[PDB]
RNA sequence: CGGAGAGGUA
């Protein structure tokens, strides 16, 4: 029930609803999207063997042989992922696939096979995502974040009202097909429907419709509704259905049957259509001015001389009519049309239209999309014909047929790639719709219409525009002659395919470094939903529509993690259960509600199919059965939240957390936060630095476990058993005799990553938990990496902490940090910096590093050894030598000026060929004798675990105490044991350690190998070598570190001991914090976190009394029994009667510091629960305290908040910002001083300050900030000399940067010049 | 139409297919496509003597449309003979291009010279240079213009050496014409004989 | 929105209402953002012509 | 310039210029020649298209490209915009005798005086420092004085409480956006590394303590040091400009 | 308005370090136009001192002594 | 081989790159002359063309 | 002290 790592402190789980569906792996995304790339797909659509499908089997030009595909597998890299980022080369894997060339005999006809070859062809190298969701590109650890985009489809879109101010709305409809030519319709303000493609010049739309072989007569008979006339013995006797007045005023006596039913100048009624409908009338009587507008549908030719009376959609009129019956037509087909219901947006069309049938509509086409060329008939239709009906020059996608057909209220999302006839007919009807108010427009930003580009679908994107180009080299070289001699190999260069995917792993808008402080930054920065990208929008000319959180967001991306600045709302992170559907749509969980009981089935609903159903809120309270306990539930029904009854429910959501990121998820009591500081506590959680000795939270939400195992930093076990051996740099655990495989049993070795240098410059290095002789069990955490305890996220430290303005030292945001804070070295951290030196190629040759320098005291060269490389190990400071090197006429690699600390691993590279110096030499000795005492020391613990299990399976059947030790372990085979089975095991086991023999005889070879081996390097250096320092960055005024709520400030003072406010009991608070920050940003989770950290730490303060002084095991066990009842049915429930009396003494030994406290995020602990823990311990139930100042020794009256915060430090560091700077250099083309702090910068005196001095008096000091101390070179230096000379005068002259403007106007045509 | 055009007229078509293993493929594959033309095979390759045999058949107008290589950059040139279509525009010199294009004519019949080409993104950057350069500058006297341009495409080889038509970053002209005169001053002060003179 | 989110602080917000006032904050944020990138174009503006 | 590796920058113009060279260059043989009329008519049309890419390039359509798909910055492209010489190199500048630190309170101040750290103050004022030392006799050049300072004795720092006495430096943080955003303060030596500010003047700067940056600026100049104490000095804004009413409210 | 106030200004560079330069360069070098250097952004330009504050008085003097 | 069926013999050459040819052109095929069955070299197909 | 791209602080 509990794991053997979470019976060692377990955190008391406040909460009530019970949790029905886990949280998921949370790099789902990036490993599920990526082994949808890599993987031998049977079915074929996904990944690589879709590519390859897509492409292969490729046709020569001259059609007398084709190169076809057969299969393909993944090579294995060449080097390890940890030897990958120290050389400083892709992780990468071979892609071996087996082609397969055809040879057609030029005797025999169409259709013969002379010779057909196959072979294994290299091409390209893909790099292969680790077992997190990082790639290694170059060293530099790279993340791809997924992409938001545009689904392919049809979007009904429109202008609100703002072209042509006339506050007419332009409803256009947008077919965008996944690979072809876009189409377009639009309005024209005049209401005629227009088409154009790909933004290019606009078209009557019924110039597409007779493209398509429509007539005016079909046209019309799709678009439009037919009224009946009959000219008869008196009027125009016409035939009417009663709903086709609503909405009219009546201009004559509507009068049939001998009834007059309307009166005219009467809006008709809808008394007027049910009576209408109650009589049973069908016929009218209508006058001649009911016709004398109206416009024919059909054309009428002559019954006897075979001439068209009346042209196709025209107006009748009086004479027309006349003519029109004088030819014997009795049928009139007319236009219902409206101006409200069924406009006449069709016929005006085909007005303006100036073509009359399909072959000159398809001439416009093409004259339209081909300027010059003039047309012809094949031409013309075979444009027209793939333009939009080719499988190959147009595709939608599935996903883009999906769109397609489920929002033209279609029910087949299967379909053809291509376009069709119904297809656009059925949008032009949808278009015209949306114009008559029948049907609404999409809202762009709808997760529907955005759709997930994960990893695997952008390197499959790439991989495939790497394989067109292939295409075509093949393709000719195929087309080139003499194919018997060739082979695959030689037609087909590797080349393209690995340029096309390296310029999308290394160099893309998306393949982006990554953020590595933390734990939780890698996982959140693994999930982030960028909107921006290829094929998104622009990250400055992004509108308030977009970046504003749409009512679909719910439950798919998360609403509050997101920057703060230039780009909000672009860059969004996925939410906890979000899942990417099968076309691409975000999906997320819910629970099937049933007729009354909501059970525990899931569906996974995606954003379109959610606005269907209603569904319940994630905490509507229902009790042991699945009923709710009210009849009138809060839901959300379409976009919107409303109240419904209890038995309309459709769905509950899953869990009370899943609107919420990951990065947010971490923060307690959230629910009472408002969302800008829960921005903001987001936004530095995931830049919180690594500290000393990691620190569990007091108070978490219970998902610091899932985000310390699922993230890659922790090393946890694979299989469980016991752990054999524990050191500080690696893990071997014997496995249980269960879970181990009949065949290479062995035991398993985890070698932790020591001191390494992360991509943001701190300090990652896992070390066990797990102490010698312990079992463990599959998902142990065994080792803790950067900022974790026990396998749990434990980014800071959790501080005692009261709330009281102090002196001022707190002002605005600031925190007033004692100094038992640095005393106790908890806030220190170690900080890895990475400083290269290159052996350049240059004329009067190349450089030397050893030691050799000129113009240096022996203190220059006292740390440097014989080959001028600072030992390992050795103390320095800012302005020392870690490699001296020379100009060839002190080119030596300087600690940079201002930075301390030790030397801990110096790495030297070398093109092959150059000799290497001695302690070059020496480095490649301890790394031969490093790798082979990996190798051995292996082996001979794969040694010890084979004999162990062999001494174990010779218990039954030639059990030997000791004639197995006459000889010793090598000859296990053939001692007493009968022929049977059980030899054929000590068989399988010797045989496999010889195998082992053999693997140490060549891997060693191997590793040696790759250790002499030279390494590419770019072409001008020879050697390069690279120095890690490590500094031990503390705390200082000027530290900026945060909280978890959103409550940023750097440090002010750190107070010394007694000046600290001390309890009544004598406890010196350690950070001072301000409580005017509570009010004005209403972040109220963090006094709420405060006193449940009080009571935490009042419980464990409590069991750390019961435990210095000796007291028998009941009493703590009942304590802690005590403790972890009193929730207001909550739903931990652990029994302490199952602990062995042992591991009680463990359990409170780890929680002797305060006992950890779960709170999950908007099911959190009540008020109620927070006093009653509080009451449990002895502590006042008030949440304050009264708390005696420190240097008067008097109280402070109104008693003061105190508790255990849980604060952060930041990495934004004060060693790191501060600059300053006198003289240095300046630039080349202008005579400014350099800009930054890597180049020794001067600050830049901007615009604004230049208005802001001018908005002073003061001129003088105007006039030296701008010609002075920075530009008159002839100035300067004799300012220099001025001030030296202690005379302060300024000779201004006149600012080299404006000769610089008269030259570069004065090299145009222009004389600018000074006058007198 | 092309083909048919210059059939029907009354004269000979010089189809460039410049590939030896595929031309035997592409006579029939022209002949198939246009039924109404006497297609032939000529390339360099032949024993020579079916060779003249081709082009003294040619002379005479025994059949009209060759299917040949770049042997007729030489030219043979008859009268008839007066619609030149270039298969694979996308890969041939500039110069070669302009001298194929001049081939044709030599009479009063108005020729045609046709570039097919494949499609412009299957061809080369430089193709597409090639290809507008020739399209454009298209009237009597381009021949001079035609090199000129091929000029700063392909560069100026090295002066002081060999191979013409080089982009290399070799030695200037101001650094040539120093070197030449100082030979020139070496050369008149001492009796010093010639260096090819002296390989007698 | 016609119902009020009508929980303090004080008291929890669950997850709807939370949602709004999400919301409500991304606006805000979104629209500090680029009012400060459109102001300061107006007091450059008011600079040069005074 | 180089890029270290054996090559050269672009430098764009050159590249330009280099076109126009060649093909005026051509266009004089060419007349040399008596060549015909339309091959000087072209050659003499692309030396105008050369002329316009080289003085205006982007005011015709089809922008000339050296590399990277990317049109060429021509001479007119070093003006115009936000990265022209006007507003970029003229109008605003980078300055030496500059610093920039991280703020925090410090509410021991008085009005007229900021904090300023010990390591910021001894390199902003490093030539006054060596003036003082080569006055004082204690190091008779500027290297001696410049190895005293690189290796701080306890005699620079008695010099540095000899200059910085009453030498006002002017506080400045990021956007600037009234006159009372760059103010005068004398400093006062910190042991720490950010610049604390008296919490009477978070108002007029919008400076909060969440982690703001401000740049330390030196007056040199006697007329400058008077500036900054008439003027600029923090004592005098006590009213704001926009509006009669004080802007060092207790906050 | 106070963009078209501000270009249409009679100091050339006072409306060329505003925006849209070249316009103001092509219409102020065609007409041959003067700047008598007034306002204090072109002072700021040509690095002498601002004529409102400290520079007010070299300034007046300035003017004169001409 | 393009929509038909057919029948081929595999022959495993040098660096097991494979090579089919018809049984209806089995009249290419010869038993090794040099009696070395279990001696046999192994080319590659075409040789180093490139 | 070239350019492009990606982040981040106020
Ligand atoms: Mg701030």
């Amino acid at each position: 029930v509990y794991s053997y790592t979470e019976k060692k402190r377990i955190r008391k789980d406040f909460g009530k609803r019970p949790q029905v569906l886990d949280v998921p792996y949370l790099l789902s995304i990036q490993l599920d999207s990526f082994q949808k790339f890599i993987e031998q797909d049977p079915e074929g659509q996904y990944g690589l063997e879709a590519a390859f499908r897509s492409v292969f089997p490729i046709q020569s030009y001259s059609g007398n042989s084709e190169l076809q595909y057969v299969s393909y597998r993944l090579g294995e890299p060449v080097f390890d992922v940890q030897e990958c980022q120290i050389r400083g080369v892709t992780y990468s894997a071979p892609l071996r696939v087996k082609l397969r060339l055809v040879i057609y005999e030029r005797e025999a006809p169409e259709g013969t096979v002379k010779d057909i070859k196959e072979q294994e062809v290299y091409m390209g190298e893909i790099p292969l995502m680790t077992d997190n969701g990082t790639f290694v590109i170059n060293g530099t650890e790279r993340v791809i974040v997924s992409q938001l985009h545009r689904s392919p489809g049809v979007f009904f879109d429109s202008d609100k009202g703002k072209t042509h101010s006339s506050g007419k709305v332009l409803y256009n409809a947008r077919i965008i097909p996944y690979r072809g030519s876009w189409l377009d319709f639009e309005f024209d303000p005049k209401d005629n429907l227009f088409v154009r493609i790909d933004r290019r010049r606009k078209l009557p739309a019924t110039i597409i419709l007779r493209a398509l072989n429509y007539t005016t007569e079909q046209i019309l008979d799709l678009f439009f509704e037919k009224v009946i006339f009959e000219i008869r013995d008196n009027k125009l006797q016409m035939e009417l259905v009663p709903e086709r007045l609503r909405g009219e005023t009546a201009s004559f006596d509507i009068e049939a049957n001998g009834k007059v039913y309307v009166e005219k100048g009467r809006r008709i009624t809808a008394r007027h259509i049910r009576q209408l409908e109650k009589d049973d009338v069908k016929l009218i009587e209508v006058p001649v001015e009911y016709i004398a507008g109206k416009v024919v549908a059909k054309d009428y030719i002559d019954e006897s001389t075979g001439e068209l009376i009346c042209a196709a959609n025209m107006e009748l009129s009086l004479d027309l009519l006349a003519k029109l019956s004088q030819s014997g037509h009795k049928r009139i087909e007319t236009l219902f049309t409206n101006d409200l219901d069924h406009g006449p947006y069709i016929s005006e069309t085909l007005r303006v239209d100036p073509t009359n049938d399909r072959l000159s509509a398809l001439v416009e086409i093409y004259r339209m999309m081909r300027p010059g060329e003039p047309p012809t008939r094949e031409a013309a239709e075979s444009l027209f014909e793939n333009l939009f009906f080719s499988e190959d020059r147009y595709d939608l996608s599935a996903v883009g047929r999906m769109k397609f057909n489920r929002s033209l209220l279609r029910e087949e999302i299967e379909g053809s790639g291509i376009l069709s006839k119904d297809d656009i007919i059925d949008v032009m009807k949808k278009l015209i719709d949306i114009r008559n108010g029948k049907g609404e427009v999409d809202d762009i930003d709808h997760l529907g219409n955005r759709r997930i580009r994960s990893v695997g679908e952008m390197a499959e994107n790439q991989f495939r525009v790497g394989l067109v180009r292939v295409e075509r080299a093949v393709k000719e070289r195929l087309s080139l002659g003499d194919l018997d001699t060739l082979m695959p190999q030689d037609m087909i260069n590797a080349k393209p395919i690995s340029a096309a995917v390296k310029e999308f792993f290394g160099s893309s808008q998306l393949s982006q470094f990554m953020d590595q402080n933390n734990p939780l930054s890698e996982i959140t920065h693994k999930r982030r939903i960028s909107a921006l990208g290829p094929g998104g929008l622009t990250r400055e000319r992004a509108g308030f529509e977009v970046r504003d959180v749409h009512p679909t967001h719910y439950g798919r991306v998360c609403p509050i993690e997101t920057p703060e600045g230039p780009n909000i709302g672009l860059i969004n992170s996925l939410s906890v259960y979000a899942q990417t559907n099968e076309y691409g749509f975000l999906e997320t969980p819910y629970r099937k509600v049933t007729d009354g009981v909501v059970t525990d089935e899931i569906h996974y609903l995606s954003a379109i199919e959610e606005g269907n159903y209603v569904i319940a809120q994630a905490n509507s309270n229902l009790d042991e059965e699945g009923h709710f306990v009210e009849d009138l539930v809060t839901c959300r029904s379409k976009g919107e939240s409303s109240l419904f009854s209890r038995d309309q429910v459709d769905y509950m959501d899953v869990s009370t957390q899943q609107v919420v990121s990951v990065g947010a998820s971490l923060i307690p009591f959230l629910e009472h936060d408002d969302a800008n500081r829960a921005l903001m506590g987001a936004n530095m959680q995931r830049q919180a630095v690594p500290t000393l000795r990691a620190d569990k939270p007091l108070v978490g939400t219970g998902m610091e476990r899932a985000v310390a195992v699922d993230s890659g930093v922790t090393a946890v076990a694979k299989r469980g058993g016991v752990v054999q051996y524990v050191d500080a740099s690696r893990i071997v655990i014997k496995v249980n005799e269960d879970e181990m495989y009949p065949g290479e049993a062995g035991i398993d070795i985890y070698n932790l990553t020591k001191y390494t240098r992360s991509n943001q410059n701190t300090c990652i290095n896992q070390m066990p938990c797990v102490s010698l002789g312990e079992p463990v069990e599959r998902g142990d955490v065994l080792a803790d990496g950067p900022s974790t305890d026990l396998g749990e996220l434990a980014l800071g430290q959790n501080m005692r902490v009261a709330f009281m303005p102090w002196n001022g030292y707190n002002f605005e945001d600031s925190i007033l940090v004692s100094e038992r804070v640095v005393q106790e070295d908890r806030f220190t951290t170690i900080h890895i910096q990475e400083l290269a030196c290159v052996s350049r190629d240059t004329k009067l040759g190349p450089e030397e590093i050893t030691a050799d320098i000129p113009n240096v005291g022996e203190a220059a060269l006292s740390k440097l050894d014989e080959s001028g490389i600072v030992y390992i190990g050795a103390e320095v400071t800012g302005g020392d030598i870690l490699v001296g090197k020379v100009t060839p006429k002190d080119s030596s690699l300087r600690v940079p000026n201002g930075v301390s600390g030790t030397v801990i691993d110096v790495q030297v590279f070398t093109r092959d060929g150059v000799e290497k110096d001695k302690r070059a030499l020496e480095i490649e000795e301890m790394q031969l004798k490093q790798a082979k005492k990996d190798l051995s020391e292996e082996l001979q613990i794969l040694e010890a675990g084979l004999f162990s299990r062999i001494r174990a399976v010779l218990v039954a059947g030639g059990v030997e105490a000791e004639k197995l030790d006459k000889l010793p372990r090598d000859r296990w085979l053939e001692l007493g044991l009968t022929d049977e089975e059980k030899q054929n095991q000590l068989e399988q086991l010797a045989e496999q350690y010889d195998e082992l023999k053999h693997e140490f005889e060549k891997k060693l070879e191997a590793k040696r190998r790759k250790i002499t081996q030279g390494d590419d390097l770019a072409p001008g250096v020879l050697k390069i070598v690279k120095v890690y320092l490590a500094v031990k960055r503390r705390i200082q005024p000027g530290d900026k570190m945060a909280g978890r709520h959103g409550n940023k400030g750097v440090i002010s003072k750190i107070n010394p001991i007694e000046d600290m406010p001390y309890d009544e009991n004598g406890t010196p608070v350690d950070i001072v914090l301000n409580p005017l920050g509570v009010p004005s940003r209403m972040n109220i989770g963090q006094i709420l976190e405060t006193h449940l950290g009080m009571a935490a730490k009042g419980i464990g303060d409590k069991i750390n009394a019961m435990l210095k002084q000796q007291q028998e095991v009941a009493k703590l066990r009942e304590f802690i029994q005590r403790a972890y009842d009193l929730g207001a049915d909550v739903r931990q429930k652990v029994d302490l009667s199952t602990f062995s009396d042992e591991e009680v003494m463990r359990l409170a030994e780890n929680l002797r510091k305060g006992m950890p406290i779960a709170t999950p995020v908007f099911d959190g602990a009540k008020e109620a629960e927070i006093k009653e823990l509080l009451k449990l311990g002895d502590l006042p139930t008030s949440g304050q305290i009264r708390l005696y100042d420190g240097r008067t020794g008097e109280q402070f009256e109104r008693p003061v908040t105190v508790g255990y915060m849980y604060m952060l430090k930041l990495n934004h560091l004060v060693d790191d910002k501060m600059h300053a700077r006198s003289t240095g250099s300046y630039s080349l083309v202008t005579q400014q001083p350099l800009g930054g702090k890597a180049q020794f910068g001067g600050q830049r005196f901007g615009e604004m300050e230049v208005w802001a001095l001018e908005a002073y008096g003061a001129a003088y000091t105007l006039q030296e900030m701008l010609t002075v101390k920075s530009d008159d070179v002839n100035g300067r230096t004799k300012m220099y000399k001025n001030i030296v000379d202690g005379n302060h005068q300024m000779e201004p002259g006149m600012p080299e940067s404006f000769n610089v403007l008269l030259k570069e106007i004065r090299s145009l045509g222009i004389n600018i010049e000074l006058e007198d | 139409e092309a083909i048919l055009r210059e059939i029907l007229r009354g004269g000979q078509v010089y189809y460039l297919y410049n590939d030896v293993e595929n031309i035997q493929k592409a006579a029939e594959r022209l002949a198939e496509l246009v039924p109404e033309a006497r297609i032939a095979i000529g390339h360099g390759q032949m024993r020579e003597r079916e060779l003249e045999r081709v082009m003294n058949d040619f002379h005479h107008q025994r059949f009209n449309v060759l299917v040949c290589t770049t042997i007729i950059e030489t030219g043979i040139d008859i009268p008839t003979a007066n619609t030149i279509i270039i298969e694979r525009a996308d890969h041939f010199g500039l110069a070669q291009l302009h001298q194929l294009r001049g081939r044709v004519g030599r009479s009063h019949h108005q020729a045609y010279a046709w570039l097919l080409t494949p499609h412009p993104k299957a061809m080369t950057t430089d193709a597409q240079k090639r290809l507008e350069a020739i399209a454009s500058l298209e009237d009597l006297g381009a021949g001079f213009a035609l090199a000129t341009h091929d000029l700063e495409i392909r560069g100026a080889g090295e002066l002081l050496g060999e191979e013409q038509s080089g982009s290399m970053e070799t030695i200037g002209f101001s650094l040539y014409m120093e070197l030449l005169e100082n030979a020139v001053d070496a050369l008149k002060a001492g009796r010093e004989p010639s260096l090819e003179d002296l390989t007698s | 929105i016609e119902t009020p989110i009508t929980a303090n602080f004080r008291e929890g917000l669950n997850v709807l209402q939370y949602f709004i006032s999400t919301h409500g904050a991304r606006k805000g944020l979104a629209d500090t953002a680029l009012k400060t990138a459109n102001s300061g174009y107006l007091t450059r503006r008011l600079v040069d012509v005074a | 310039v180089p890029l270290d590796g054996g090559r050269f920058a672009t430098s764009d113009l050159n590249d330009l210029y280099r076109r126009v060279i060649n093909r005026n260059n051509r266009l004089k043989r060419l007349l040399d020649l008596a060549a015909p009329d339309i091959i000087v008519r072209n050659e003499k049309r692309m030396l105008q298209e050369a002329v316009d890419a080289l003085l205006d390039n982007g005011r015709r359509g089809r922008a000339i490209t050296g590399s990277n798909k990317r049109p060429l910055k021509s001479l007119a492209d070093m003006i115009k915009g936000k990265q022209g010489r006007f507003r970029q190199n003229l109008l605003g500048k980078r300055v030496d005798y500059s610093g920039r630190s991280v703020i925090t309170v410090g509410p021991y101040l008085r009005l007229h005086q900021c904090g300023l750290p010990k390591k910021m103050a001894l390199e902003l004022f490093k030539p006054f420092i060596y003036g003082k030392l080569e006055l004082r006799g204690l190091a008779t050049t500027i290297k001696a004085a410049k190895k005293m300072v690189e290796r701080e004795e306890a005699v620079v720092w008695d010099i540095l409480d000899e200059v910085i006495r009453e030498h006002p430096v002017l506080l400045n943080r990021a956007p600037t956006l009234h006159r009372l955003g760059i103010q005068a303060f004398e400093p006062v030596l910190i042991e720490g590394k950010a610049i604390q500010l008296h919490p009477l003047v978070c108002a007029a700067y919008n400076a909060d303590f969440d982690g703001d940056q401000m740049a330390v600026h030196v007056p040199l100049t006697l007329e400058a040091q008077l500036e900054a104490r008439a003027l600029m000095m923090s004592t005098n804004n006590i009213l704001s400009p926009a509006n009669g009413e004080p802007i060092i409210v207790p906050s | 308005g106070i963009t078209k106030a501000s270009l249409a200004t009679e100091s050339f560079i006072s409306a060329a370090s505003f925006q849209e330069t070249t316009r103001v360069l092509t219409e102020a070098a065609v007409a041959g136009k003067r700047d008598e250097l007034r306002g204090l952004k072109e002072n700021v330009i040509v690095g002498r001192l601002i004529p409102a504050g400290t520079g007010y008085a070299y300034h007046q003097d300035r003017m004169r002594r001409r | 081989a393009g929509g038909i069926t057919g029948e081929y013999l595999m022959l495993t050459y040098a660096n097991d790159a494979k090579l089919y040819v018809p049984v209806s052109s089995l009249h290419l095929i010869s038993r090794y002359a040099g009696g070395a069955e279990e001696n046999a070299p192994l080319h590659k197909l075409g040789g180093d063309a490139w």
